[PDB]
């Protein structure tokens, strides 16, 4: 249920220390990873311009 | 040391321990009181913060994190990653393939300028 | 033969469809379609997502950015076809697009959203497109604008590492089949983004986030509120001032135990004022609505009593908390809202049980 997931998240956060410390550590990792993936996909996209994406088919 | 107290005092024209907010920028490039200003002077790079963040999840100070554990945290806490995002993370972060994530290597992999 | 009258039950199921969308978008649109709240067509769903309040713009973006499912792709096509980017600068057009839709998160979803956006921009601006050697340059530049906006405004990129104007320009060097995008085009884009961060329009999640900030205060390796309030489906229902009553069978002083109550669609939050000058609150307790019941009471000590109990199937019956409202009208309004939200949560869980007991 919805209460069960909220308690599971709470326990997961307390497992590694103060809840706010664990949560911020995870977000710190996730934010760096998502910007890293965005940078990589941008380099991937500019490296292949001969696919004519802008013609919608 | 208090070399910043002398630049503050130069803008403290009536000697009441305050500098104007108009010159607040002019002072740094060289009402707000001194306790406030000594804070703005004392007031970490991305590499270190990310290492510390991973260290929170390495409870035993081992230098690695289980792939199943990293997945559990990444998909359930904070900005919840997707499973395919975590698959990409583990592919590059599990250097040996045993299911243990060398996060110190991964940190530099990410912040590789 | 005619439209369904929007009575209490019909309104409730509509809100349930929105809740389900904000939890699992594909299940939400299925629920809304099969009950006749939205037409069973890509264009009907597209205009619903753009026009109807109560939808998380984060979740709209996750739904539209799905590249694997044909229905999602067709909806996104209709979403951008509803927008006119004619005679706008690319970053201005992108700002208009992302005002409706959160363009953030998983890189594959961001790319999918920018692709549809860019194809539409090209259709709307054939003259702009012809200036380039490769029309895909528009798509690459739109992606770079998203990257730039994050770079410029994301604390996780230190200012010494942030892209200056020339970094932005040089990073795009040669992208138009070996040629540069015209320097002045990149310069105007950079300055417009520097003047105005791209921001998505507010939604109900925005408004819950503002409540979180009122309860936390002004904070860090541990920001925020222990209680996770601002989930994408959670919305504020009402705020109420009440007085907590530790023991309904004994009197207490007027004004004692004052509480500021925040009722959400699936959660009741009890706070006490912290400071006022404009008001901040101290978190005290939260209660899930599943299994909750709302009792009114009046006795020699409390004329406007409320008792909340917990009666979870398979569990015993438990008193959660007692209140006394300032007046009968306040008690009626709050308990009516609370009862309605409890009924909504009960159908949610009921729907989820039938879901699991058939998959």
């Amino acid at each position: 249920s919805s209460d069960l997931q909220d308690k599971q998240v709470e326990m997961l956060e307390r497992k590694y220390g103060g809840r706010l410390v664990t949560r911020h550590a995870a977000r710190t990792i996730q934010t760096a990873f998502r910007q890293y993936q965005m940078n990589k996909n941008f380099e991937r996209l500019r490296s292949s311009m001969s696919e004519n994406r802008m013609s919608r088919r | 040391i208090a070399e910043f107290k002398e630049a503050f005092s130069l803008f403290d024209k009536d000697g009441d321990g305050t500098i104007t907010t108009k010159e607040l920028g002019t002072v740094m490039r060289s009402t707000i009181d001194f306790p406030e200003f000594l804070t703005m002077m004392a007031r970490t790079d991305s590499e270190e913060e990310i290492r510390e963040a991973f260290r929170v999840f390495d409870k035993d100070g081992n230098g690695y994190i289980s792939a199943a554990e990293l997945r559990h945290v990444m998909t359930n806490l904070g900005e919840k990653l997707t499973d395919e995002e975590v698959d990409e993370m583990i592919r590059e972060a599990d250097i040996d393939g045993d299911g243990q994530v060398n996060y110190e290597e991964f940190v530099q992999m990410m912040t590789a300028k | 033969e005619f439209a369904f009258s929007n009575d209490v039950i019909r309104k409730r199921h509509y809100r349930i469809g929105l809740n389900l969308f904000n939890k699992k978008p594909e299940k939400g649109v299925q629920y809304l379609i099969e009950r006749g709240f939205v037409p069973d067509t890509p264009v009907g769903v597209a205009h619903f997502l753009l026009q109807r309040k109560g939808l998380s713009r984060q979740m709209i973006g996750e739904f539209l950015g799905n590249r694997q499912k044909q229905f999602n792709r067709d909806v996104l096509d209709c979403v951008v076809d509803e927008m006119d980017f004619s005679t706008m600068e690319l970053d201005e057009a992108l700002r208009k697009f992302q005002a409706h839709i959160r363009v953030q998160g998983e890189a594959q979803k961001v790319e999918r959203l920018i692709e549809a956006f860019s194809q539409r921009y090209c259709i709307c601006n054939p003259g702009v497109v012809r200036q380039f050697r490769n029309p895909d340059t528009i798509f690459i530049l739109a992606f770079a604008i998203i990257l730039l906006n994050t770079d410029m405004y994301s604390p996780n990129v230190k200012p010494e590492r942030k892209m200056k104007l020339e970094d932005f320009i040089k990073n795009l060097r040669g992208v138009d089949d070996g040629e540069d995008i015209p320097r002045e085009m990149l310069m105007g884009i950079y300055e417009r983004i520097r003047k105005r961060e791209l921001k998505t329009n507010e939604d109900h999640v925005s408004q819950v986030q503002k409540v979180e900030k009122l309860i936390v205060g002004k904070k860090s390796l541990h920001p925020g509120l222990g209680c996770v309030l601002s989930l994408p489906h959670r919305r504020l229902v009402c705020y109420c001032r009440l007085f907590e009553v530790p023991d309904p069978n004994k009197p207490q002083k007027l004004g004692l135990h004052q509480r500021e109550i925040f009722l959400f669609n699936d959660l009741l939050v009890v706070t006490k004022i912290f400071q006022k000058k404009s008001v901040t609150y101290s978190f005290r307790q939260s209660f899930s609505l599943y299994g909750m019941q709302v009792l009114l009471f009046e006795n020699q000590y409390y004329p406007n009593g409320i008792r909340l109990t917990s009666s979870v199937p398979g569990a015993d019956i438990k008193v959660l908390i007692n209140f006394n409202a300032p007046n009968p009208q306040d008690r009626k309004k709050f308990t009516d809202d609370l009862r309605e939200s409890i009924a909504e949560v009960q159908e949610m869980e009921k729907h989820r049980i039938e879901s699991e007991l058939e998959k």
